[PDB]
């Protein structure tokens, strides 16, 4: 056997063809970015994900300038996390918890904090409260008040109609008579 | 025919709630690197553009639909000790605290009988030759537990109030009593039943638990979802090998032979052909994502009727009369408890409508006339209890022999 | 919009053709060669048409599926009053009020909020005359100075006599029956 | 400049070549058409829309 297959077609795995040792191939490294921002009213700087990579190669990449796409202007910048969700670069640990205001992935959300920076975080679920139990006694509510909350769903559509001549042909006669061997498809 | 004795009875029920996040790119899916075939895509069209904010569209529904159905708790809160409430038994619906996975021992069962593109697990992040990822949830599946665990002990100290509103101190026998109460039966049953109803409610329990132990099926709809958008991978990824009506599934073994004027010819027809199944694929999961929303509707819906509050529905919430819910977590899905109340051991009697009694027609508040051989007494339609026919609960009005089926008999 | 807007942008698309405009290859190429690249053209905005309606008749199933459930809710709550826990607003519906919108409709759901919870010792049932005394409604609280019976949605005392208390059982069967005297 | 242009890539407005007076294009015309009936066992006129 010279080299092997991934349960796709690719070949992941070749011999040495000269020493016979077995060899891996990894796909060096892609991804999709995504923009971790404050609004551009509240700030002017940005936090950049790296999606679903291991981050010793993308902050080798960036000082080896090996990355497509980038920036003229851009720097690591000494924060840099390697989540489940990939590389989270121009946001600080926090190492408490939060409630979550710009969702990243696997429970981790990030939000603009007093140092104001962008600052990443574990999101908190609620209070650490407790409902004490008894076998005697019951809180029963004395005063109220009443509360009005609006809901709001669609119910319509902007209905829309399209006619082909205007838009596959824009009345040209050539595009009229090929259109005839398409048949009604319109 | 009005019953005597009675059982209660826990069945289940699970629903997909969630579909696995996916997302892809054609610069990798569509090419595998090759520069002149990225440069004969760009020349169709931003499709690309479409495809990701579709895909990232239908990904981002998925955690919308996870903290509509979990996430309707306000504060988290603590796991009691006294698990023995009256007798009834909820450590196995209560997360262990002695596990690392502090998970329900209903839970362990739930994900065992549940359980091509690349993934990043613990922290192992690997990477595929293909174009394909899934992508982690943000609610996670200890924090999933998390709301389950206060859905669970939030129920066992406040019951009722728990879902209602504030969350009140109350004993779980009194919990009990407003719940059965609100069926159409009297309270006594429950304390004078009391071992009786919390060994059939540890019964079920047991049942529950030894049923999902050695079980082949009743988590099909769970698995179903899994496999389906399994299936939907598999048929993406397999196409990438063949040729679409080209000379090769393999864009450097048309660039290599040919000439680079007829190869662009051909790189053509397999980058469209590779767009189509790209496309068709963004199409099915669009339509799948549409079905399992429907079934996260229904799953909002049935947590907060059923278990934080009481259903009276017909057959909703399991069948028979609804008493508490017990929520679970699933893998994509969740789990429900019902504890439902049987009225059972019928037995046969006379019944009447009116009686009269001093040139009246007098009628029941609440209940039937029943005759049982021996004299005439008021029950319930749920539960055989005599009641003396008073004019306390029997209504007064009209003149005797009007109604049919009048009967002269004495109310006191 | 976006919908409208990729239809719209793919007219300019070459999808592989010589150029996006059908009047350059009829003035550029021959009438074979200009009848294959339209007709290249012809197929590319019929798919991009057929996108476009496909992904309407999605979200015209959507926005039907809102519809009837706003018609219903409508019906529900407006029309009436509901009694489903959370269903058409957080807490006890009392009343809600439709109000017209350019694409929809948006409710004002009034609800019931308890609060000023205070502490009641509590138990089931009073040990009278030998007979295990159950509450007609609400349950048996002692607030410090009297035993009495409220509801549990509002605290409001209530003398206990015979007609808000009933008996189902002598005692020495109930766990914890109030040793009182009541009338 | 010469002529402008829509917010899609369409020449709405042409400046004229000779005199510049500046000239809007609109479509020439075209639209749907529907058909009133009040069915073949009532009538046999229509109304067109
Ligand atoms: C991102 O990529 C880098 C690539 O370098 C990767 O770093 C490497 O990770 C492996 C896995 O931990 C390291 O290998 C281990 O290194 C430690 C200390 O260096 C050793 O103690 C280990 O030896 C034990 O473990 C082996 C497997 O568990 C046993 O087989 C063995 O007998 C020993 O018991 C092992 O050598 C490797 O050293 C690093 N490389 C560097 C330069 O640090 C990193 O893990 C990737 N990121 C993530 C999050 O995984
Ligand atoms: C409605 O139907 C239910 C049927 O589930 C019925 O409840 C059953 O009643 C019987 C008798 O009261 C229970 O039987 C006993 O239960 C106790 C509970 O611990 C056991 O310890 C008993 O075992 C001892 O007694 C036996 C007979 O003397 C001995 O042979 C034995 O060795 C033990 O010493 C005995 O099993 C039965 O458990 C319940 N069932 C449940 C689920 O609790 C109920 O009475 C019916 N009600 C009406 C109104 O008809
Ligand atoms: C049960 O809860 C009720 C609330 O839901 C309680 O009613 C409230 O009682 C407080 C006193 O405890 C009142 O507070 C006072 O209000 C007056 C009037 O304020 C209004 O007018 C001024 C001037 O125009 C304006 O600035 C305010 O915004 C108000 O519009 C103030 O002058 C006082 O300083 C003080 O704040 C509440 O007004 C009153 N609410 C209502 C709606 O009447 C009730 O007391 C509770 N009962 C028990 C037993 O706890
Ligand atoms: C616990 O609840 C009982 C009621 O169930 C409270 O007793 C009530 O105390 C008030 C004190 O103001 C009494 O009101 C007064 O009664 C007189 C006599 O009728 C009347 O003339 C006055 O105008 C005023 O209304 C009320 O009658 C009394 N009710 C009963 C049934 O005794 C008791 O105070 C509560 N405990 C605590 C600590 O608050
Ligand atoms: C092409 O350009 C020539 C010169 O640039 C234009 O000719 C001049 O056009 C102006 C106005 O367009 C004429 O002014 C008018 O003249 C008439 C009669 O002469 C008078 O009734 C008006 O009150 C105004 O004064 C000007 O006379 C005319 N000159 C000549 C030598 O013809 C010409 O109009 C341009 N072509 C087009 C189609 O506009
Ligand atoms: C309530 O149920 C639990 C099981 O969930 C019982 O706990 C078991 O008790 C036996 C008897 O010692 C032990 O061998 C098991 O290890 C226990 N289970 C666990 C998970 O620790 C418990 O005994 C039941 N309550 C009562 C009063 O019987
Ligand atoms: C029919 O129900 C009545 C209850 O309303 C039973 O009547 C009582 O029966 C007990 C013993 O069976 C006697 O001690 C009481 O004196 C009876 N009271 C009255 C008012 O009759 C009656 O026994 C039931 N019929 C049968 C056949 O059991
Ligand atoms: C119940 O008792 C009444 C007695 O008031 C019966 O009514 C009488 O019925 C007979 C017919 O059998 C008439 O001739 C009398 O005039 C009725 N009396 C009155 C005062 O109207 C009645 O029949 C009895 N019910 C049954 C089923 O026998
Ligand atoms: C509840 O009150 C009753 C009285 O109504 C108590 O009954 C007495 O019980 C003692 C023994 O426990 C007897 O010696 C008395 O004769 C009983 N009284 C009567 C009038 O018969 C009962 O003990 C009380 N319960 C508690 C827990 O104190
Ligand atoms: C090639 O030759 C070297 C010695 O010159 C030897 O060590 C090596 O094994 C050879 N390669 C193979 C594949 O045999
Ligand atoms: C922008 O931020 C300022 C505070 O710097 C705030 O006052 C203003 O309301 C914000 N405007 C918008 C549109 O968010
Ligand atoms: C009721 O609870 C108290 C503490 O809250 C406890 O001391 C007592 O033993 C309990 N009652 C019973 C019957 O166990
Ligand atoms: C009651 O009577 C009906 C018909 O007379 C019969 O179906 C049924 O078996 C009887 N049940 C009992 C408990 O006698
Ligand atoms: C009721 O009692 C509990 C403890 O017994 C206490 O924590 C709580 O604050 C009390 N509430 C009121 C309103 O007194
Ligand atoms: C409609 O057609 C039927 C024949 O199918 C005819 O008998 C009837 O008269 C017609 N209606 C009117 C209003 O004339």
């Amino acid at each position: 056997q010279q080299f092997g297959r991934d349960v796709s077609d690719f070949t992941d795995s070749v011999r040495d063809p000269k020493t016979s040792e077995i060899l891996d191939i990894s796909p060096c490294a892609f991804g999709g970015v995504s923009v971790i921002t404050p609004g551009t009213n509240a700030s002017s700087e940005v936090a950049v994900l790296y999606q679903d990579v291991n981050c010793t190669d993308v902050s080798t990449a960036i000082h080896a300038d090996q990355l497509t796409p980038a920036w003229r202007i851009y720097s690591t910048g000494n924060n840099v996390f390697q989540t489940q969700a990939g590389c989270l670069i121009g946001a600080e640990h926090v190492d408490t918890s939060y409630e979550c205001d710009i969702p990243i992935g696997a429970g981790i959300c990030a939000s603009y904090h007093t140092v104001k920076s962008i600052v990443a975080y574990t999101m908190s679920l609620g209070a650490d409260s407790s409902i004490a139990y008894s076998n005697n006694t019951i809180a029963i509510p004395t005063n109220f008040s009443i509360s009005i909350t609006t809901e709001v769903m669609p119910v319509s559509m902007a209905k829309t109609s399209v006619d082909c001549n205007m838009y596959i042909c824009g009345d040209s006669t050539e595009c009229a008579n090929l259109l005839l061997q398409y048949g009604s498809f319109c | 025919a009005i019953p005597t004795n009675f059982s209660i009875s826990i069945t289940t029920e699970v629903m997909p709630v969630s579909m696995a996040k996916t997302s892809v790119d054609c610069n990798m899916y569509i090419c595998g690197d090759s520069t002149e075939c990225a440069n004969l895509l760009l020349q169709y069209g931003s499709f690309c553009t479409q495809l990701n904010r579709a895909l990232s569209g239908i990904a981002a529904e998925q955690d919308r639909n996870t903290r509509e159905v979990f996430a309707q708790v306000k504060q988290m809160y603590k796991t009691p000790t006294l698990k023995y409430f009256g007798g009834f038994n909820f450590s196995q619906i209560l997360p262990d605290p002695l596990k690392p996975t502090k998970r329900s021992f209903i839970e362990d069962l739930l994900f065992n009988k549940v359980t091509q593109y690349g993934e990043c697990l613990g922290l192992i992040c690997a990477q595929k030759f293909n174009g394909l990822t899934v992508l982690p949830p943000l609610l996670t599946d200890d924090m999933i537990a998390a709301y389950t665990a206060a859905l669970v002990s939030g129920t066992a100290t406040a019951g009722w109030t728990f879902g209602a509103g504030a969350a009140l101190q109350i004993p779980f026998a009194m919990q009990m009593a407003y719940r059965f109460n609100g069926i159409g039966v009297t309270q006594n049953v429950l304390y004078e039943n009391q071992k009786q109803i919390a060994n059939q409610f540890n019964k079920a329990i047991s049942q529950i638990q030894e049923s999902l132990t050695t079980t082949s099926t009743a988590l099909g709809k769970l698995q179903d979802v899994v496999n389906q958008n399994a299936q939907a991978l598999n048929t993406l990824v397999k196409q990438l090998s063949s040729n679409f009506g080209a000379i090769s599934s393999v864009l450097n073994d048309i660039l290599s032979r040919l000439d680079p004027p007829e190869a662009e010819v051909q790189i053509d027809r397999l980058i469209t052909g590779r767009l189509q199944s790209l496309q068709t694929y963004v199409t099915q999961q669009l339509i799948r994502a549409a079905e399992i929303r429907a079934s996260a509707n229904l799953a909002a819906t049935k947590m907060s009727e059923c278990v934080l509050g009481q259903s009276k529905r017909v057959d909703f919430c399991g069948k028979g009369y609804h008493l508490m819910s017990f929520p679970q977590a699933a893998p994509h899905g969740v789990v429900f408890l019902h504890v439902t109340y049987v009225p059972s051991q019928e037995r046969n009697f006379t019944t009447a409508p009116a009686i009269c009694h001093e040139g009246k027609a007098y009628f029941p508040r609440e209940g039937v006339f029943v005759f049982n051989g021996t004299s005439w007494f008021i029950t319930q339609r749920n539960f055989f209890s005599p009641q003396i026919i008073t004019t306390d609960n029997t209504f007064v009005s009209g003149n005797c022999d009007v109604v049919i089926g009048i009967i002269n008999n004495t109310v006191y």
